[PDB]
């Protein structure tokens, strides 16, 4: 039977609905200007926010979130002429237009634990960890066929019958012509759009503690197919739904359900930052107003929560900003990336400092000594064991690629782990090779590590040598090393205690009303939306119990972020007055002579060492946004390295 | 295994005799030692647990530890146990065991059936649990004895399994010394490859000192 | 319909059944919708013929009918392994098991580990009369639960309790008194033990930088002493409490750990007691003892209150939000008075975990025969109290202070702990300089942040929104 609907009220009013909420020009445009945005870099998906289609329409907000495939199809007729409205050559050139979802979804934000089956049909939220990507596979929407014999070329439409009941005959794959004349298949004239399974886990932090995980299927299809890899912890909106079973005679009433993507998207804190002008207009004005000085402004206001250690944050704002990558011509290569090694007493905040940085910085890995031990810490070979093939697999020191790994207790970290990230420290890369597969993935990352000396504390009468215990292969490697010390003076235990309990006094305005504890329990995350994914900024802070008062102000942590954004860029030069200052520091710095006695050296200088006074130069310029490296610049740098490469010993 | 005629137990109970007849009634066919007799005897009749409130628990298990020099009939004395106790269950250090120490979760290899395959702490949690060479054992062995007779239970945390299951048992073990001869010089402590939490946990400790003595060479060869 | 107990050892996915279906012809396309489907492990057949007739129409094929995916009534569904209690196993003799199937609101009542009470219809699996060695008219058989329930909320009555016993004036006396009364003295042990149990106050700073709030005691002793006792108490009279050594337990770990499945790829974690012990406390027993990872681990457990684990598949950091109470022995087994500091060998960086230590000596005072007095007492009159709160109020009253009250420093309160930190730092270094040895318990800015979680603990027994001076 072959029926169409002449009139479909629903339909109608459905398209309306959806082609209204999206002209949008009256209503400051925002989707008119995100369509034209999309035929202009040239995508054809539209994600759209559920909660402004919850203001302009709530019973169409409702009506999708309810009854997915029929609202989203509308919603696409809907896309599509819209598209054809605005542009209609580039709506002509694709078949199809979707309409990915976004924003607040309230019962429907689930994880895969939650998912039930009193979501079938419905627009869904799912957070988790991806656990088994499949291979990338086209499958044929429209299959050309030419006869020979007849010179006929005959055409197959294949319908999206993923979750819909298929016929035999909506499956047939034509070979014959009706004469049974040999038909051969136009490859390129077909028209294959590429398909993929994923396996979504409950993410093990979020999981009720000792049970089992549970998982979710999702379809992810054309444009959506490669946008997630095994390990990465994603946010997948789509429609849960339950897949037909192949053609019986007997059902045993079970069905395979499976979420079809119609949206996938990473942890927001590595996505490209949203700029508008206002922003960078301040960065601008941040830049050239406060530029001697503008380092120190941005370093003193890096972890305000840990009182001192000045020489430490510069260092650490220099490992946020890093050096410039040197890719030679036959192919060599300078690392930009600075490594820092804390080694203290304890209990002097370097553990927060890891911290810090591992919220702050873009694509930071948490370890701790023995939490990763080689494979888990650089990549891995194992073997498929379905289909019996070599599959690498990433640890830390890969996923942090372009980010940080924050390696705490790095003292009880075995030794050969710490000969395994010799070689991601110097090259960022990691090579690994079983034998039937052999790779170098690239692990361009810096190092924060916290370490402990030997004996627990530090002693001040023994050599730094005798008292960090690690080799000068691996120092020689840390750019930067600083011995955060314990002295018990007391004034320092003034300030350090004035701050510290002026911490524990503070409460959070608004949210905070007196006597609040702050948990909640394994519901109220999913009762509002994850700030994970989720997506007017000063730029200092107001005073407040941070500060008691003073004519210097602190950076507001969302517009250092967006500065630092920025300024990572840019890519300053090294001018030839740093370069001579640079090497006359370096040649200095290696002749010992120079130095007092009773003076030691905390780490070996070496071509290393001249290497990170112009990474440090380089970062400096970074944050000035000078794209040259200047005399200050390297004069900074030089003092950093001064600064952390010697120890006075004391008897 | 029902009584019908407490009579005769009552009748026996008069005796004003009868704690020696049972002193003298357990492992009729180990000669001698008589002191280990009076402190099996003793754990096989138990006192009483008791727990104030409900925060205060203290056992009434009677445990017993044998350690002495070999050929000193310690296992033969754990046999003896399991034949005359009812819900009692043998155990050793070594590997040699049906049951083990600590509790698993697996494919049962005759029934193919998964099984919360709890310990020998646990499966004598009414009795006694009987483990030979108890010197000879895992630190994973150590660490389930240790918690089954520190809190009488055992916690899970293998599949998805977590539970926390009752070993109220007496643990009766026999242990040889280092070296395989005791050392009255040493003390017990430093004679027996137990750490100290473990010995603690002990009411009786007995020391199966052999020497050489005429006599009690030809009563036992005798015997 | 059965009524069984047991404790459930497995518990699959929920997945979907349907209770009704549609199908469609595949010629004519018409449908034949709602068809009833029974509960429970029961298939069905299609019908094998099209109901539309038009005689002047060709009839469909054989077997036309398609289930139509997306017009299908599914319901929750999950099956459970039911174990026989190991209380109830006869003694040589290995348990019986069971299967459960569980419907759309009895999935997920009960997670493996659980003891529970299934009221169901003992059934027989029917799928057919078909697949079939030895046995003959054997069909597998099943409980299709009914009820479940697991065998183990503040109502304004108990919160009006509790309103009335913070606002005690001896409400500090009372409870410290109340937490192991039938332990003979250790008074100030038994008062920081209630600190612990309260806890101070968590605290995220605005850069993001967390702040604990969880006290970790430790208690170094002689064997002689009731310190395992006092964990024990301890982990009863806590709302979310794992009792555990050194070398974590019997079948459970100390810490977490990682793993993937090579068949499905999932990310198994264990629980270990670190992690099962979320929001509550662990009693680390035999502290002194414990294998290196776990040590390492512990470290940023203690502090940091996570644990990061990074293997090939992933990275992690799970929560371990407890506090820890620890007890150990001394290295000589015995205190040694003479051996100064040299009888602990805990690293100085686990010392400096740890809010308050305890050390706990036998005295050989010969009064101290009232302490065996009182041990026969006890065990005297155990099986048959005083004016206190027994140990479910005490749980119930230590969920509420805690969720209720976060209290936070006062201004001169500050002051004056600022004032007597200085104090004690410069003692400590002073002792450090005149003694020939560097100190073994080290005082820093993480035990001014343990007096001010010990402060803010005290004002929260109280109810009270800040910590007078009196409490610090
Ligand atoms: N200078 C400081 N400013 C602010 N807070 C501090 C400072 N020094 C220590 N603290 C506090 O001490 C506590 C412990 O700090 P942290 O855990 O970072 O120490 P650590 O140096 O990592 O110790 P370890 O080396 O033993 O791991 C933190 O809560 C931190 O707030
Ligand atoms: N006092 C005794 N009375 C009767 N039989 C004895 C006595 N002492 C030893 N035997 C006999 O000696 C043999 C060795 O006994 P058994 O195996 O119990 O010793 P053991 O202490 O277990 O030695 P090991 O420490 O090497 O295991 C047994 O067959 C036992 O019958
Ligand atoms: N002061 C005390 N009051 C009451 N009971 C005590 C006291 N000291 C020891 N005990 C008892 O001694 C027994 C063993 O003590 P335990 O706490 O196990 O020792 P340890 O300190 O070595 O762990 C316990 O049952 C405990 O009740
Ligand atoms: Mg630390
Ligand atoms: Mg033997
Ligand atoms: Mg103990
Ligand atoms: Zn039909």
């Amino acid at each position: 039977a072959g029926t169409v609907v002449l009139d479909d009220v629903e339909l109608r009013e459905a398209q309306r609905d959806y082609l209204d909420f999206l002209d949008d020009e009256e209503d400051q445009g925002i989707y008119q200007s995100k369509v034209r945005e999309l035929i202009s870099d040239n995508q054809y998906r539209l994600i759209v926010n559920v909660n402004d289609l919850r203001r302009k329409n709530e019973k169409r907000a409702n009506r999708l979130l309810n009854n997915a495939f029929e609202e989203l199809v509308a919603f696409q007729r809907a896309l599509k002429d819209f598209v054809a409205s605005i542009d209609a050559t580039y709506a002509k050139q694709y078949e199809e237009f979707y309409v990915g979802l976004e924003g607040s979804f309230g019962s429907k934000h689930v994880s895969p634990r939650t998912l039930t089956s009193c979501f079938l049909s419905c627009v869904v939220c799912v957070e988790g960890i991806v656990t088994k990507c499949s291979l990338v596979r086209p499958k044929v929407v429209r299959s050309v066929h030419y006869c020979p014999a007849t010179k006929k070329t005959i055409e197959r439409r294949y319908s999206d019958l993923t979750t819909l009941v298929a016929f035999p005959s909506s499956s047939v794959y034509p070979t014959k012509d009706e004469e049974n004349n040999p038909l051969e298949t136009e490859y390129g004239l077909s028209v294959y759009k590429d398909h993929q399974t994923i396996t979504i886990q409950e993410m093990p932090e979020k999981a009720p503690a000792g049970q089992l995980p549970r998982s979710v299927d999702v379809i992810l299809d054309d444009d959506l197919v490669d946008k997630a890899k095994p390990g990465d912890r994603v946010q997948v909106v789509g429609t849960y739904r339950c897949l037909p079973g192949k053609k019986g005679g007997y059902t045993s009433g079970t069905f395979r359900t499976v979420l079809i993507a119609c949206n996938v998207k990473q942890m927001s804190k590595d996505a490209q930052p949203s700029f508008s002008a206002e922003d960078i207009a301040k960065i601008k004005k941040f830049s050239k107003t406060r530029s001697k000085d503008i380092f120190d402004q941005l370093a003193k206001s890096l972890a305000p929560s840990i009182h001192g250690h000045d020489y430490v944050k510069k260092a650490i704002l220099c490992l946020l900003l890093g050096g410039v990558e040197r890719d030679l011509e036959n192919g060599s290569h300078i690392r930009g990336d600075i490594n820092i090694l804390l080694i203290g007493d304890p209990s002097v905040a370097k553990s927060q400092l890891l911290r810090y940085v591992l919220c702050t910085a873009p694509r930071a890995i948490p370890t701790t000594g023995r939490g990763s031990s080689g494979v888990g810490l650089t990549a891995a070979v194992t073997t498929d064991q379905e289909t019996g093939e070599r599959r690498l697999e990433a640890g830390a020191m890969v996923l942090a690629d372009r980010g940080v790994v924050c390696i705490d207790e790095f003292d009880k970290m075995s030794d050969m782990d710490r000969t395994a990230i010799h070689e991601v420290m110097e090259q960022g890369r990691v090579t690994i090779a079983k034998a039937g597969i052999h790779a170098r993935l690239n692990a361009r990352c810096s190092v924060l590590a916290a370490a402990n000396p030997v004996y627990g504390r530090y002693d001040q009468y023994k050599t730094p040598m005798e008292n960090i215990g690690l080799q000068d292969s691996l120092l020689s490697r840390f750019d930067l090393l600083f011995i955060m010390l314990d002295q018990m003076d007391p004034e320092q235990d003034r300030e350090i205690s004035d701050h510290v309990l002026r911490m524990h006094r503070y409460r959070a305005p608004g949210e905070q009303d007196g006597d609040a504890m702050p948990l909640g329990s394994a519901v109220d995350i999913l009762a509002t939306d994850d700030p994970n994914f989720s997506q007017i900024y000063e730029k200092h802070d107001n005073l407040l119990h941070g500060t008691k008062k003073k004519k210097e102000k602190m950076v507001s942590a969302a517009f250092m972020k967006k500065y630092i954004h920025v300024a990572k860029i840019i890519k300053p030069v090294l001018t030839q007055e740093s370069a001579t200052y640079i090497a006359e520091e370096y040649s200095r710095l290696r002749s010992q002579d120079s130095m007092s006695s009773d003076t030691a050296r905390t780490s070996p200088v070496t071509a290393r060492t001249l290497e990170t006074l112009i990474r440090l130069a380089t970062a400096h310029a970074k944050a000035r946004m000078s794209k040259t490296v200047d005399l200050q610049d390297a004069e900074e740098a030089v003092e950093l390295v001064q600064y952390a490469y010697f120890k006075k010993v004391l008897e | 295994l029902t009584d019908e005629d407490v009579k005769m137990i009552t009748s026996l109970s008069k005796d004003q005799q009868i704690g020696e007849k049972i002193f003298a009634s357990i492992a009729p066919s180990i000669y001698g030692h008589e002191d280990i007799k009076r402190g099996l005897a003793l754990a096989l009749f138990g006192g009483e647990p008791k727990n104030p409130g409900g925060k205060h628990k203290v056992r009434g298990d009677i445990n017993v530890l044998l350690c002495g020099d070999p050929g000193t009939a310690k296992s033969q004395f754990l046999k003896y146990i399991e034949k005359v106790s009812s819900r009692a269950i043998f155990t050793t250090g070594q590997g040699a065991s049906a049951v083990g120490l600590t509790a698993y979760v697996q494919r049962h290899p005759v029934s193919r059936e998964w099984t919360l395959e709890a310990g020998a702490l646990v499966l004598a949690d009414r009795g006694v649990c009987l483990i030979d060479e108890f010197d000879k054992m895992n630190d994973q062995d150590r660490t389930s004895i240790h918690e089954a007779m520190e809190q009488q239970s055992i916690s899970i945390s293998k599949a998805g399994i977590v539970t926390s299951l009752q070993a109220r048992c007496t643990v009766i073990a026999a242990a040889n010394p280092i070296g395989g001869r005791y050392d009255p010089s040493l003390t017990f402590s430093e004679n027996v490859d137990l750490t100290e939490p473990i010995i603690s946990r002990f009411d009786i400790l007995c020391v199966v000192r052999d020497t050489v003595d005429p006599v009690q060479d030809e009563m036992l060869a005798r015997f | 319909l059965v009524k069984i107990p047991g404790i459930i050892i497995a518990a699959s996915a929920v997945r979907a059944k349907a209770t009704r279906i549609s199908i469609q012809c595949r010629s004519c396309r018409n449908t034949l919708t709602n068809i009833a489907m029974r509960p429970g492990l029961e298939g069905y057949a299609l019908p094998r013929k099209c109901n539309t007739d038009q005689a002047g129409r060709p009839k469909c094929p054989l077997d036309p009918y398609f289930i139509m995916p997306d017009k299908c009534k599914c319901v929750d569904f999950q099956t459970l392994k039911l174990q026989e209690l190991p209380d109830a196993v006869p003694h040589g003799e290995m348990p019986r098991h069971m299967q459960l199937y569980c419907d759309r609101y009895l999935c997920d009542k009960v997670v493996p580990g659980n003891r529970v009470t299934i009221m169901g219809i003992y059934s027989i699996k029917k799928f057919g009369l078909t697949t079939s060695r030895v046995g003959v008219g054997i069909r597998s058989s099943y409980i299709r639960v009914l009820g479940i329930q697991v065998d183990t909320a503040v109502s304004p009555q108990e919160e009006e309790e509790f309103r009335r016993l913070a606002a005690l004036p001896n409400v500090y006396e009372v409870i410290s008194k109340s937490i192991a009364p039938s332990i003979f003295g250790g008074t100030d042990m038994k008062k920081a033990i209630a600190c612990l149990l309260f806890g101070g106050s968590r605290k995220r700073l605005p850069d993001g930088l967390t702040r604990r709030g969880d006290i970790n005691l430790l208690m170094l002793g002689d064997p002689g002493t009731a310190k395992s006792q006092l964990l024990k108490f301890v982990e009863k009279c806590s709302p979310i409490g794992v009792y555990t050594s050194g070398k974590g337990s019997s079948a459970a770990g100390l810490t977490a750990s990682v793993m993937r499945d090579p068949s499905s790829r999932n990310f198994i974690m264990e629980g270990g007691a670190m992690v099962l012990a979320d929001g509550g406390v662990v009693c680390i027993d035999e502290f002194d003892k414990m294998r290196e990872d776990d040590r390492v681990a512990i470290h940023e457990a203690m502090e940091q209150q996570t644990i990061s684990i990074a293997k090939a598949g992933i990275t992690t950091t799970l929560n371990s939000r407890c506090s820890v109470l620890a007890a150990a022995n001394s290295v000589f087994g015995r205190w040694d008075e003479t051996k100064g500091e040299d009888n602990i060998d805990f690293m100085p960086t686990i010392l400096s975990r740890f809010d308050m230590i305890f050390i706990v000596k036998d005295e050989h005072n010969e009064e101290r025969d009232v302490m065996l007095a009182k041990h026969v007492i006890t065990l005297h009159v155990s099986a048959l109290v005083e004016g206190e709160i027994d140990l479910a109020k005490l749980k119930k009253f230590i969920a509420y202070c805690r969720v209720k009250c976060g209290p936070r420093l006062s201004a001169e309160a500050a002051e004056k702990l600022k004032n007597r930190y200085i104090i004690m730092r410069s003692g400590a270094r002073q002792h450090e300089r005149d003694s020939d040895r560097r100190s073994s318990i080290p005082i820093t800015v993480r035990q001014l942040e343990a007096i001010v979680r010990i402060a803010e603990a005290l004002s929260k027994m109280k109810l009270q929104p800040f910590a007078t001076e009196a409490d610090v």
